[PDB]
């Protein structure tokens, strides 16, 4: 599976862009589709998501009337206008897979994304610790998130997710609901959790899990991220 | 013949299926009734499960 | 009153003397109409079927029958004294809606046949049910409503004629109904409706027996079914002339009033039927 | 002689029949006659599961006790969450005539065959959303009539020949034939311990397979009619069988013998799926007048049933957590009773 | 609401999938399936090729497609199963018609044609469903009655005492001691479909050659028939 997106570049303020999301390798039909952005040097925020049929579409606050998304289906593809791009939306954007049902693995592949230049609210925030986590090789590591709500629903879901960003490529998920591991990282990651205060635990450390650790809340829209705690060899 | 190299394979069976040791009836109905008994709570089809820890209400 | 006032050129002529059973028949056929369509409607859920698209067409048609003989009995109710001003106004358009209803129903039945007999490979309609539904019941709104605020002096109390040969002088007092008073609407609405239904209901019908005889080439039980569930004792109100004194008056009252009846009658045969078709299928 | 081993298959048979009532000693009624009933057992309807084009004829809980595969005559497995009657998947077959389904313990796949002598694997979690299916098993010469799942790469499937296999999902062929029968196998179920299983024919016989080296150790023979269910106790050591005869017969592993029979008079009519409940002290048999029955494994007395259904009652299923029965009938209807 | 976001999700992909059951059940609806029966020598496997023009080895049930007059049927045959059709055949309770194809060429093993017929016509779950009888391969019978090598009074007794049947309509150019063999197979076949019929299910019986460059519609018109009788028996009382 591949989500290669087109579009970014330098935009005056003000201004008009259409970004575009190809999916090559799976069923987009079926599929859920989300853009999360990333600033230059901050973590993510949750933009737009459209559903499987265009038939529930969200959009985040601070995004309500400036952008809208649509979904081209016959050739699979993800379209968004962006009107009056002012400069706080100098933020590369992802294109985000995701898929709902019992047992469903939400947000597993993020594409390469796009960078977007400009030139010159009850929402459930989720804190982390610092950005500077000191972990050699070998070791445990204890990352720790803190939500503002109790995310376990009635069903018995707490609606938590991990992700892991390389220095490199697009973040790709760990664990989602903060116990289920998934479909290909190792067993090493683990989550525990009581409600209110979550932790992830790598057992053992290698030379690939150095990079930046984002927090997901999925209880009730907008989806909020935090602002990610960074691992340093 | 053809037909008896297919009846010869029954009497092979039946003589393996003959020395088999086999428990008196009432033996086995004790078991039986005792792992009915045993596992007697843990059946929410024989007691019905109140309507808040049962999965199925409303 | 009597049920002939529904529909009628303007015949207005009764002999005076055979008013009382008249009127005593149309008491008593709707009666026992009006228990006849409750017991139905009580049999179709406590004993619910498979929810058949033909046999909810019989119970739309139950309850549109049920609704106008519970809204013919309280129009003389509504026409003493006391009425707040324009009370039984709201009764008049229900005893119209319940008429072209039923009548709406009966051509629906009639497209129903048509479709199963007529055009048998290519029936199936998304919700079938809903789309009958709305037009029995909201298309015949659409006439209703759309007359209670243009040229509103259309329906209130009305008082129609009985009158002998002697012009009814110095004798009894003429019943009141209140109904459309408007001899115009009663050519388009009432009778235009009922001369476009029941037509259609005696093409589909004689298309029925024709097709039938070439399917067969009791075939009568079916066909006297068939002439209930359609409604061809409603074609009876063609005939309101001075020679047809008798039919109009006793013939359509004495075969209408009893109309629930008739179609409870018709349920329960088929409902036996069913079940006797499932004991063949459960012993065999 | 041609005839001469006919006589001494005839001795054979004389001597377990000989064998088997010297084991018998007293039955199952004269052992728990001093056990209290069960009581006047009611399950209602707490979710009907609609969306079936057609008739219903396999279905299969999962491990995890909430998720049910349905087979239908459209050509289509639903995948049902019980709990909330939702849709999870809406596999479409290539054969409309499905009799078969299961449901993998891992979860991760879903077995359907039918008269087109192919048993489909559908990986049900697959990089693509979509159900895609995983491998067709073909080399039955007759219709599936139960498959069922022993891991991720091994499934036993009983046909509409003489025949049941079992297949090694990754390579594609028959790991082993069992064969013994004289006629077509209708149903199958496999022990608790993963080890042994008894298969129903239409033989008015069940016989109880190893998988190890595909030898048959016991055959049961007491029904008159043919055999359409089958289900293990919970224990492991006896098994339910369910046959035209309007009789479910329980039969022991370790005496060799039928243990006990289930028929009411005014019952005239066969049994189409049977299935115990987590405890055994409850045989479902859901027969073909429209309706279950909840006998008492223990004393052979009806004592509960389950009416709402408009058509014959095909599949019966309990969950692995015993909270829930599932029935679906002819009229693409299932319906969980608690 | 009261349900959270993933749920809302798991509804709206619930209602999605029951979008795609309710726009295939109207195909489900709108197809009228098909049993094809018949023995080995009766062509049925050059029926549902003939048919094609004009419209996996041991695999079970092989499916033919065709429409006539923009309704579309689905046959389907039975070739990789045991003799005993007893437990499967109920799979097809549900079934427009069945097309049982007999081969009149062959003079023995006619017996035995009118036996699997009669087994068909009795069972349990076939009652209620009709059958297009096809005597298929009447060119052959044609042909052979016409070479004198063998006769039908040799396995029938019965054919020197049957006169032909007076609502037979044959074309004049064929022989006229041809019909009388010809409809006595197709009296033999009646017998046994009016022993026990009694108003659930009809016979109707054809006469098929080799190609006869049209099939179906002969099928359209007894499915429509069939469909009809269905249709007319919720208000027969």
């Amino acid at each position: 599976v591949q989500l290669v997106e087109s579009g970014g570049g330098l935009v005056q303020p003000g201004g008009s862009r259409k970004l575009s999301c190809s999916a090559s390798g799976f069923a987009f039909s079926s599929f859920g589709m989300h853009w999360v952005r990333q600033a230059p040097e901050k973590g993510l925020e949750w933009v737009a998501y459209i559903s499987s049929g265009s038939g529930t579409i969200y959009y985040a606050d601070t995004v309500k009337g400036r952008f809208t998304i649509s979904r081209d289906d016959p050739k699979n593809t993800l379209f968004l206008q962006m009107t009056s791009l002012r400069s706080e939306d100098t933020a590369m954007y992802y294109c985000v897979r995701s898929i709902y049902y019992y047992g469903s693995s939400p947000f597993d592949f993020w594409g390469q994304g796009t960078t977007l230049t400009v030139s010159a609210s009850a929402d459930i925030v989720m804190t982390q610790a610092t950005s500077s986590v000191p972990v050699t090789p070998g070791e445990s590591v204890s990352i720790s998130c803190r939500s503002s709500k109790s995310l376990l629903h009635s069903n018995g879901n707490t609606y938590l997710y991990w992700f892991l960003q390389r220095p490199g490529q697009s973040p790709q998920l760990l664990i989602y609901r903060m116990s289920n591991l998934a479909s290909g990282v190792p067993d090493r990651f683990s989550g525990s959790g009581s409600g209110t205060a979550f932790t992830l635990t790598i057992s053992r450390l290698e030379a690939e899990d150095v990079g930046v650790y984002y927090c997901m809340q999925h209880l009730e829209y907008p989806l909020t991220f935090g602002a990610g705690t960074k691992l340093e060899l | 013949t053809a037909s008896i190299a297919q009846a010869r394979k029954l009497v092979e069976q039946l003589k393996m299926e003959a020395n088999i040791d086999r428990i008196k009836v009432s033996k086995a109905a004790a078991d039986l009734m005792a792992y009915c008994e045993a596992h007697a709570k843990e059946d929410p089809l024989l007691t019905p499960v109140p309507a808040s820890e049962n999965p199925f209400r409303e | 009153t009597y049920f002939a006032v529904l529909m009628q050129l303007s015949p207005a002529l009764v002999p005076a003397e055979l008013l009382a059973p008249l009127t005593y028949i149309s008491l008593v056929g709707c009666s026992i109409s009006i228990v006849a369509s409750l017991i139905t409607v009580l049999l179709h859920f406590h004993f619910r079927k498979q929810s058949d698209s033909l046999t909810r067409i019989h119970m739309n048609l139950h309850a549109s029958v049920l609704l106008l003989n519970i809204a013919f009995l309280l129009s003389p109710a509504f026409a003493m004294s006391p009425v707040p001003g324009s009370a039984c106004t709201a009764l008049a358009a229900a005893l119209h809606y319940a008429l072209l209803s039923c009548l709406t129903w009966m051509a629906i039945e009639g497209f129903n046949l048509y479709l199963l007999l007529g055009r048998v490979y290519n029936i199936y309609i998304r919700r079938y049910v809903f789309k009958l539904g709305v037009l029995g019941w909201g298309a015949p709104a659409l006439l209703v409503l759309l007359s209670l605020s243009v040229k509103s002096s259309v329906y209130g109390p009305c008082t129609i004629p009985v009158f002998d040969s002697w012009e009814n002088g110095t004798g009894f007092q003429n019943m009141s109904i209140c109904w459309v008073r408007s001899p115009v609407v009663h050519s388009v609405l009432v009778m235009g409706y009922g001369g476009l239904t029941s037509l259609f209901n005696l093409v589909v019908l004689a298309w029925a027996l024709w097709t039938l005889r070439r399917l067969r080439e009791h075939d009568t039980v079916t066909v006297l079914g068939l002439t209930v569930l359609l409604g061809t004792t409603w074609a009876l109100a063609f005939f309101s002339f001075g020679v047809f004194l008798l039919p109009q008056l006793f013939l359509f009252t004495i075969l209408n009033s009893l109309y629930g009846f008739f179609l409870f009658l018709w349920f329960c045969s088929q409902r036996c039927r069913s079940e006797a078709e499932a004991k063949a299928q459960i012993e065999a | 002689e041609l005839d001469q081993l006919r006589q001494e298959a005839e001795q054979l048979k004389n001597q377990i029949r000989d064998a088997r009532k010297a084991c018998a000693d007293a039955t199952l009624s004269q052992i728990t006659n001093n056990i209290d009933p069960v009581g006047r057992i009611q399950m209602r309807t707490r979710r009907t599961l609609r969306g079936h084009l057609a008739k219903i004829y396999a279905m299969h809980w999962g491990t995890d006790s909430r998720l049910l595969v349905s087979a239908s005559q459209d050509g289509k497995l639903i995948i049902w969450d019980s709990y909330t009657t939702n849709k999870v998947h809406a596999i479409p077959l290539r054969s409309s005539w499905v009799m078969t389904c299961a449901y993998a313990p891992s979860g991760n796949y879903v077995a359907c065959g039918g008269l087109d002598n192919i048993c489909s694997i559908y990986n049900l979690k697959t990089r693509e959303g979509n159900v895609r299916v995983s491998r067709e098993l073909a080399g039955h010469t007759g219709y599936l009539s139960c498959c069922r799942f022993l891991d991720d790469n091994q499934i036993v499937t009983s046909s509409g020949d003489t025949t049941c296999a079992l297949w090694d999902i990754e390579t594609g062929q028959q790991t082993t034939t069992f064969t013994g029968h004289t006629g077509d196998v209708m149903s199958l179920s496999l022990a608790p311990d993963t080890r042994l299983f008894v298969s129903g024919a239409c033989d008015a016989s069940a016989k109880l397979w190893d998988v190890r080296e595909g030898m048959c150790r016991q055959t049961f023979t007491g029904h008159e009619s043919d055999i359409n269910a089958i289900c293990f106790f919970p224990n492991g050591n006896a098994f339910a069988t369910g046959s035209d005869d309007a009789t479910c017969r329980l039969f022991d592993l370790r005496a060799d013998q039928e243990l006990m029979t289930y028929s009411h008079d005014n019952i005239i009519c066969g049994i189409t799926s049977v299935s115990f409940s987590k405890s055994g002290r409850l045989l479902l048999a859901g027969y073909d007048d429209f309706n279950c029955n909840v006998w008492d494994a223990l004393k052979a007395d009806r004592a509960g049933v389950l009416a709402g259904h408009d058509n014959r009652v095909s599949c019966l299923g309990v969950t692995d957590d015993g909270m829930a029965v599932a029935t679906g009938s002819w009229d693409s209807f299932l319906k969980i009773w608690n | 609401c009261t349900l959270s976001a993933e749920d809302k999700a798991a509804v709206e992909r619930s209602k999605m999938i029951e979008k795609q059951l309710q726009k295939d059940k109207q195909v489900y609806r709108a197809t009228h399936r098909l049993l094809l029966l018949g023995a080995d020598n009766s062509g049925k496997s050059t029926i549902v090729k003939q048919m094609r023009i004009y419209h996996v080895k041991t695999s079970g049930i092989f499916e033919t497609k065709f429409q006539v007059d923009k309704v579309n049927f689905h046959m389907f045959d039975v070739g990789a199963q045991r003799d005993e059709r007893r437990k499967w055949i109920q799979c097809f309770n549900d079934v427009t018609a069945i097309i049982f194809v007999v081969d009149s060429s062959d003079y023995n093993r006619l017996q035995e044609a009118l036996n699997d017929f009669k087994s068909i016509w009795n069972n349990r779950w076939l009652r209620t469903i009709s059958v297009i009888l096809f005597l298929n391969k009447q060119d052959l019978l044609a042909e052979k009655v016409l070479a004198g090598k063998s006769k039908i009074e040799d396995y029938f007794p019965e054919f020197a005492r049957y006169t032909t049947p007076e609502d037979a309509t044959p074309e004049p150019g064929e022989d006229p001691r041809v019909t009388r063999a010809k409809y006595f197979i197709r009296d033999e076949f009646l017998r046994i479909s009016t022993a026990s019929g009694d108003g659930r299910h009809y016979c109707y019986p054809h006469f098929t050659c080799s190609v006869d460059t049209e099939n179906a519609r002969r099928i359209f018109n007894d499915c429509r028939d069939i469909i009809q009788r269905m249709h007319l028996r919720q208000y027969e009382l």
